[PDB]
DNA sequence: TGCATCCGTGAAACAGAAAAATTTTCCTGAATTTTGTATAAGTAGCTACAAAAT
DNA sequence: ATTTTGTAGCTACTTATACAAAATTCAGGAAAATTTTTCTGTATAATGGGAGCTGTCACGGATGCA
């Protein structure tokens, strides 16, 4: 059930305890690092659920060469590596739970895939971020938007952005139809509807 | 505290009278008012210390306190850590020696934390939209393997 | 005065008080982000376009 | 004979700036609250302690001396 802050890590490349976790609650978002830098989170989860593979890329021997993020105040449980390695080597299903919670981050990449790195640096940040109040979203009158308290640049790494997330989003906010603000807050109004 | 002490000694040993040896502790408390917590804290706030050197005992061969060190360190931790310094200086100091500055200005490597961003902006050459980002940049840039891989064995 | 002895060496009180302290509160204030927000160009794109090599 | 190469081009188009107040938090202050430490009194009368130790020396002194 391990877990950290809203501003943290789970850890980097080259630290060994890379068995597969279990992030209990909240997003704990893995920032795969790079060598001069720009982390993408790509990893990004639910209850319960895991994240990590790292006993299991290059053998018990891959060094996870993706530095890791305690996204929100995490939550997070892991396992002995036997349960993913001894456990996991008895019937099928045992690691096919393993499986298919790889094929929810996996199912993850998917959902960035297409909607991410699309073309335009608008269409793009709202083809996930329907996607995202899907994920995190908060419903409420408008309609499913998110609330999580966020940048207007952790943003720009949806796009590689500068100024988009304070400017193009007001349009939204407001010139364009399509979300709402509380000093850090996403009311998206909808689905599709105005906006689409 | 002296008298309190005393009163709890009388009051205590009425409860032993009933209870033998007084085991009662937080019942002692019924009518000691207060946890064992400050009755024990009690019993060793109510300590005569002890010589330094009363000799040892099963020998009369020597003193006490000459098993023990002062308030200083030993050369093995003094050094590792020395290590640490430089290790770093120049793992650091093979990106952007000027940035590297402020590495240690805005932090330490030297003698501030620190030296707010604000102050250490215009310290260097004046500057609001040039720290944080470089700041990162250097984190991030000595992070990440090869480069924060140096410490994360001399993590000191 | 050499010849005594004779220093002292190397081996539990208390109650009543008060006043301190202190210490939690506050608050506040400021200082300090962030973000908004402009801002301003330049721009690097980008998108057709054209003639001339598959 | 399209295609890739072009050139002469923009527009879109997006950083970049810098400011910027707005947050937004933080620290320190200030209490104020209170807990803990101090201070002071006490009325029959009360009037010298504890101990032991008892086995070298030396010397120079030992003044002290008779």
């Amino acid at each position: 059930v391990e877990t950290f802050e809203r501003n943290k890590t789970i850890f980097f490349p080259g630290d060994p305890a890379e068995r597969v976790y279990f992030l209990l609650k909240g997003a704990v978002k893995l920032s795969r690092v790079y060598e001069a830098g720009e982390e993408i989170t790509v990893a990004l989860l639910r209850e319960n659920s895991v994240f990590g593979v790292l006993s299991l890329l290059t053998g018990n021997k891959s060094d996870r060469f993706y530095h890791a993020v305690a996204f929100t105040p995490v939550e997070l449980l892991s396992a002995p590596i036997e349960q993913v390695e001894q456990a996991l080597k008895e019937n099928p299903e045992l690691s096919m739970l393993m499986l298919r919670g790889l094929s929810s981050r996996i199912l993850q990449t998917e959902m960035m895939i297409e909607t991410l790195a699309h073309r335009d640096m608008g269409s793009r940040l709202v083809s996930f971020l329907l996607i995202l109040c899907r994920d995190f979203g908060v419903p409420c009158a408008d309609g499913i938007t998110i609330d999580l308290k966020l940048s207007h640049q952790a943003i720009a790494e949806a796009i590689g952005s500068t100024r988009v997330t304070v400017t193009r989003l007001l349009g939204d906010l407001r010139e364009k139809k399509m979300i709402s603000i509380h000093k850090k807050k996403i009311t998206v109004h909808k689905p599709v509807t105005l906006s689409r | 505290l002296y008298e309190t002490i005393s009163r709890i000694k009388k009051t205590t040993k009425l409860l032993s009278q009933e209870m033998g040896r007084k085991p009662t502790e937080e019942e002692i408390a019924t009518r000691m008012e207060m946890t064992i917590e400050k009755l024990r804290f009690i019993a060793k706030s109510a300590q005569l210390p002890i010589s330094l050197e009363t000799p040892i005992g099963k020998e009369e061969d020597s003193r006490l306190g000459d098993f023990i060190e002062s308030d200083g360190e030993t050369p093995e931790d003094q050094v590792s850590k020395n290590l640490l310094r430089e290790d770093l200086e120049k793992v650091l100091d093979s990106l952007s020696p000027r940035e590297r500055d402020v590495l240690r200005l805005r932090y330490g490597l030297d003698d501030g934390r620190m030296k707010t961003l604000e102050e250490i902006g215009q310290i260097f050459n004046v500057t609001r939209e040039r720290i944080r980002q470089i700041e990162a940049k250097a984190l991030r840039k000595l992070r990440h393997p090869n480069r924060n891989s140096v410490l994360k064995e001399y993590i000191r």
